RNA sequence: ACUAUGGUUGGAGACAACAUGGGAAUCCGGGGUGCUGUAGGCU
RNA sequence: GAGAAGCUCAGACGAGUAGGCAGGCGUGGAGGUUUGUGACGAAGCCUUGGGCGUGAGCCUGGGUCGAACAGCCUCUAGUG
RNA sequence: UCUAGUGGGCCAUUUUUGGUAAGCAGAACUGGCGAUGCGGGAUGAACCGAACGUGAGGUUAAGGUGCCGGAAUGUACGCUCA
RNA sequence: GAGUGUUUAUAGCCCUUGUUGUAAUACGUCCACUGGGGACUGAGGACUGCGGCUUCGUGCCAAGGAUGCUGACAUAAUGGU
């Protein structure tokens, strides 16, 4: 009871969204590619040819070539005590930049943005992000805000 | 009775020596690439060096 | 290095008063005073290893 | 630069605790036992290993 | 050991309400972990609110104001037993509504085998008028004139020859 | 109980030679020595490949060092050649230049060009004499993975490494596996 | 115990179920009458078959009719067998209810006067279920979703009109003409 | 060097080679030596004995 | 509602409660009923 | 000096079948060495005595006995 | 880099499928036994606790403290007669 | 001698506020505050260190690990088998 087939088990996974079906927009083939990129591939079950295998669909790789109608992504997959490094030639359509790449570019960006500024008036920067820190001394007021007394409720059936 | 498949103990030993990434390397082979796009960058790699080395020299 | 542990001691001392005395106000003016979240914490392992 | 301080202290090697523990070690404080987060309580706990 | 403390929390403020409510409630724990604890489980089913989203602001220990003082208090509870939830009314004679409520939970726990999470104490009342109590045997109690003899102890002697093996008469009462 | 992995604990490494060469001993005492009591790098150099095995300890040529000390941008001019192990002739090299070399062993053919080119040929022991730290000194080593396992480790499926075969031929390995025509290549 | 296991085109070879009719009494009554609803719920998860269901409203009919007649009880049966229990022939064997905590298994809406007896039916038939039920007393008014007092509340303004057995209840929502024809009786408060 | 731990807190020799400043550290020190007012408050109090 | 984690918890079991955490759907109610880029016309 | 194959200071750690490696113990025979042991008692054997080693094993008192035998560095195997 | 053993597994928790059921058969996750002694569950491969060099002292876990048996015929409030 | 029917009588109780208050006490927490009883251990072996105290000196100390003072036995005792 176990066929192997490219898309076997892929029946929710390669369909459009609900309402989702019909025209691609346009948009998927204006986007701009370059080796180094970081890319989601997700598959769209309307464009049967350059599909992934669907191990790969919701994986994040890097682009290392780049075709008139596809990408090469490169994907590293765990397939015993180790990750294989896997070149997988996706059509455009089944991928999109990953959205924490510019996160990270702006990131960086700011970085340097505050590391000049603080060059120039002669202090100290603090680039580093940190965990939530445990919350501070505060002094809530109770005018016009007197507490309510709270009990537990007696049980009653609501049926 | 045989067919006794069970995946218990393969995780485990999976991780003993862990799930080991390959090398990361400088540079990757161009025999990935379009072979277009390599034939190219053979010239241009090839022009770069030159002017590079003339350069050097001339200096 | 005395004179380190003098201005500890002296550090901590004025913070646990200050405490004292944001609470005493608190309660004088029915109002709350929410202290500091701890910054530390101390973990003691209570299961062996099996 | 409490990270390289805390990282210099080798890991408390503490004893059995003196008057033993709770009667159910592993349920939780709130639930009386012995695992997890007891608040001020660390320090009475402290005081029987150290 | 049971205590008694007042504890006072909110929703964490957000943009939304940046005001929000302060809500108390009196309860009885072994320590003030417990007691913030008990605190979120009873605001966890009124309020849309969880520790994660919520502080408390304030918590009291609160003694008895008069611990000499022979009281009476009725306790409102609710408890689920091994088929369904019940609500019921016990009375306890005490000096302090700690004391009562130790009482009450050794008597749940006797009479009916409920265990501690499976009670919640609706309410704790000084009941100040004779007729406002509902069981006999408690009103009994406030009798001026009354009297009982001593109640069935193992006797007593002493506590050292009271460890001692053998005695050399049979005991009188 | 403690909950400890453990994967590097024991050193992988030679603490001493294999060999039981007498005087490799005595090469080795006086290294241990100069690493212990210097902050060179070169003497922990030198007395870590007197422990190493033969196949760790590949020859070099007179012409490798000849081209080595000689590239263009190289200010090896006159500085001392040290290599732990033996210093072998390269005949192709008609016309030997003069060469400082310190060595474990010199090949009879090439001690004798290198002196007869002006050259000077010295053992470790006086290598230590005249430049105890190693300075001004160009320290080489053989090529590791020229000898003749190395055309073979690695071998499988498109690894292009060489065969254990008995003989080289049509009919040795040539077929069935290795080319198109038969069945599939490699 | 597996998972739900209905008839299908993959399970097409299925007995029927033993019970057919789920609905008695007076079916086609009204709003104003029947106020009050009883509730026989399962208090743990069990499986009902079709024969313990089918033997139930049988005995239910039977002494309800006898004791207050025809006209004075609408008895109707929740629990509906649609999962498939298999067995080996001496294989699909019967049709049996999955019904969780609190589902209600039978609900009879009576006359308040008929209180007492309500409860007395609905009490006999645990005796032809498995596992545990208890008997409780509607808060709603009938089959309705509300309490009384509201019921009472929106009866008075004017807001419900009969349809059959249930009834419309108005909503601000929708054209108003159709709502302002329809509710005669109903005021439109402007605010 | 080291042979043997030697608890500061029972050996006092050891605990002046750690801490210098353990001489003049001055426990105990009186600060109730005013009025000693009180701080509960007529809000508070009634919040306190509520139900 | 559901759920990760916990107990020599309850219960014959079915399940349930509690403890440290995560957290819906649906219905119902209020509000809304296109925004925008390029290039050029227009009392 | 401290068999530099030596000397010295410190810290952590310790289950193990199948299996792997290292360092040792014991046996027959070979080269070398030890002004080696021995009819004033070799080897072997017995022991209700002693000593050493975590152990494989080793040394020794007493008894019996009668012709050979051992230590150290190496070689070797029909070696427990 | 070279090479060994192995290629019959089994138990529990939790998620399950088949089966009337099973000390049943088959899969998922983790911990285990196999290769794990020790304290506890009278007993017991797998449950609880805890994983082990030779020892001295101290303190504990799980589990106990009428006697067998080391340790309160302890304290508090009830319930229960079989 | 049993029942009433009025708020201190020839008693008492409950609930509010003032001081003599910096009341005590309990509990919690801390003291580089302090006083005793019991047991196991004594690794190391010239010196060197960190401290303290000093009459400032190759001085003293509880400060990089036990010494001191006594007694009895010695075909006993302790060890071994
Ligand atoms: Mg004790
Ligand atoms: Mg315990
Ligand atoms: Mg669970
Ligand atoms: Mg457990
Ligand atoms: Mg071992
Ligand atoms: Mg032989
Ligand atoms: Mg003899
Ligand atoms: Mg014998
Ligand atoms: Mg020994
Ligand atoms: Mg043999
Ligand atoms: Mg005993």
């Amino acid at each position: 009871p176990h066929s192997y087939g490219i898309r076997a088990r892929t029946r929710y996974t390669f369909q459009r969204g609900f309402r989702e079906h019909g025209q691609i927009r346009l948009s998927t083939y204006l986007k701009t590619y370059k080796v180094g990129d970081i890319v989601d591939i997700k598959v769209n079950g309307a464009v049967q040819k350059g599909m992934p295998h669907k191990y790969y669909h919701g994986k994040t790789g890097v682009v290392y070539n780049v075709t008139q109608s596809s990408v090469g992504v490169l994907i590293y997959k765990v397939v015993g005590n180790r990750y294989m490094e896997k070149r997988v030639n996706v059509r455009i359509e089944h991928v999109k930049h990953s959205k924490c790449r510019q996160d990270f570019l702006d990131r960086v960006k700011a970085n340097e943005a505050k590391r000049k500024e603080a060059k120039a008036q002669g202090k100290t920067v603090q680039l580093r992000r940190q965990p939530a820190p445990p919350a501070t001394a505060h002094f809530v007021s109770t005018e016009n805000n007197e507490p309510v007394t709270l009990h537990p409720v007696a049980y009653d059936t609501t049926i | 009775k045989s067919k006794n498949h069970t995946n218990h103990n393969q995780n485990k030993k999976a991780h003993r020596n862990g799930i080991k990434r390959p090398q990361k390397h400088r540079y990757d082979s161009l025999k990935y690439r379009d072979a277009k796009f390599r034939r190219n960058q053979k010239f241009a790699n090839r022009g770069t060096v030159e002017a590079i080395r003339q350069a050097k020299a001339s200096a | 290095i005395a004179k380190r542990a003098e201005s500890y001691d002296a550090e901590y001392r004025k913070a646990e008063r200050e405490q004292i005395e944001l609470g005493r106000k608190a309660r004088a003016e029915g109002n709350y005073y929410v202290p500091d979240e701890t910054k530390l914490v101390f973990v003691i392992r209570i299961r062996g290893i099996n | 630069n409490f990270k390289q301080a805390a990282n210099f202290i080798w890991p408390f090697q503490l004893s059995s605790p003196l008057g033993g523990w709770r009667d159910r070690k592993f349920k939780h404080f709130i639930e009386g036992g012995d695992a997890g987060k007891r608040d001020e309580h660390i320090n009475s706990l402290v005081r029987k290993m150290l | 050991a049971l205590k008694e403390y007042q504890v006072v929390g909110r929703k964490v403020p957000t943009e939304h309400e940046p005001v929000p409510k302060l809500f108390r409630m009196r309860l009885f724990a072994p320590n003030e972990s417990v007691a913030k604890s008990r605190y979120w489980y009873f605001l966890k089913m009124i309020n849309k609110v969880k520790k994660a989203t919520g502080e408390i602001v304030a918590i009291n220990e609160i003694s008895e104001p008069k611990p000499l003082k022979a009281k009476v208090f009725g306790i409102w509870i609710r408890y689920d037993s091994r088929s369904g939830t019940h609500n019921m009314y016990k009375e306890f004679r005490d000096t302090t509504r700690v004391g009562a409520v130790e009482a009450m939970y050794a008597d749940m726990a006797a009479r009916h085998r409920a265990r501690f999470r499976s009670i919640r104490i609706l309410k704790v009342v000084e009941v100040e008028k004779k007729e406002d109590v509902r069981r006999n045997y408690v009103k009994q109690l406030l009798n001026p004139h009354l009297k009982f003899p001593l109640p069935h102890r193992r006797t007593g002697v002493v506590g050292l020859a009271g460890k001692k093996v053998f005695a050399p008469h049979r005991p009188s009462t | 109980g403690i909950d400890i992995e453990r994967h590097h604990v024991r050193k992988s490494q030679r603490s001493k030679p294999a060999s039981e060469n007498v005087y490799l001993k005595l090469l080795v005492k006086l290294y241990r020595f100069l690493a212990r009591r210097t902050d060179s790098r070169f003497n922990k150099a030198i007395l870590k490949r007197l422990f190493q095995s033969k196949t760790n300890r590949p020859p070099i040529s007179i012409s490798k060092i000849a081209a080595l000390t000689s590239r263009k941008s190289a200010s090896l001019e006159g500085k001392t050649t040290v290599i732990v192990g033996t210093v072998t002739d390269d005949e192709r090299l008609l016309t030997v230049p003069k060469l400082s070399v310190a060595a474990l062993r010199f090949t009879k053919s090439a001690r004798a060009r290198i002196l007869k080119a002006g050259g000077e040929v010295l053992t470790l022991d006086q290598l230590a004499l005249r430049a105890p730290t190693g300075s001004n000194t160009v320290l080489l080593r053989g090529k590791k993975h020229a000898r003749e396992a190395y055309r073979h480790f690695g071998f499988g499926p498109h690894k292009h490494k060489a065969p254990y075969v008995r003989s080289e031929g049509r009919k040795f390995e040539r077929a069935r596996g290795r080319r198109k025509s038969r069945a599939f290549k490699v | 115990k597996n998972k739900p296991y209905p008839k299908s085109r993959y399970n097409r070879a299925v007995p029927d179920s033993k019970i057919r009719i789920f609905d008695l009494g007076r079916k086609r009554a009204g709003v104003d009458e029947f106020p009050l609803c009883i509730h026989l719920v399962s208090n743990e998860y069990e499986q009902i078959t079709s024969e313990a269901l089918e033997a139930a409203r049988i005995c239910a009919n039977k002494y309800l009719v006898k004791i207050g007649g025809k006209d004075s009880f609408h008895l109707r049966v929740r629990a509906h067998p649609f999962h498939v229990v298999r067995i080996n022939k001496m294989k699909p064997n019967g049709l049996v209810a999955r019904v969780n905590i609190g589902q209600i298994l039978m609900s009879v809406r009576t006359k308040d006067s008929s209180r007492a007896t309500a409860i007395e039916a609905l009490r006999r038939c645990q005796y032809k279920f498995p596992g545990q039920q208890r008997i409780i007393v509607s808060k709603k008014w009938g089959f309705s979703q509300y309490a009384r007092d509201e019921y009472i509340e929106k009866r008075s303004r004017g807001e419900i009109i009969p349809d059959g057995c249930y009834a419309k209840f108005l909503n601000k929502r929708g054209s108003l003409q159709e709502k302002l024809d329809l509710f005669p009786e109903a005021s439109f408060n402007l605010a | 060097a080291h042979v043997q731990k030697k608890n500061p807190l029972k050996n006092k020799a050891v605990l002046a080679r750690l801490n210098p400043y353990a001489k003049a550290y001055k426990a105990n020190v009186k600060l109730n030596t005013g009025k000693t007012p009180k701080a509960a408050g007529e809000k508070f109090l009634t919040v306190l004995h509520e139900n």
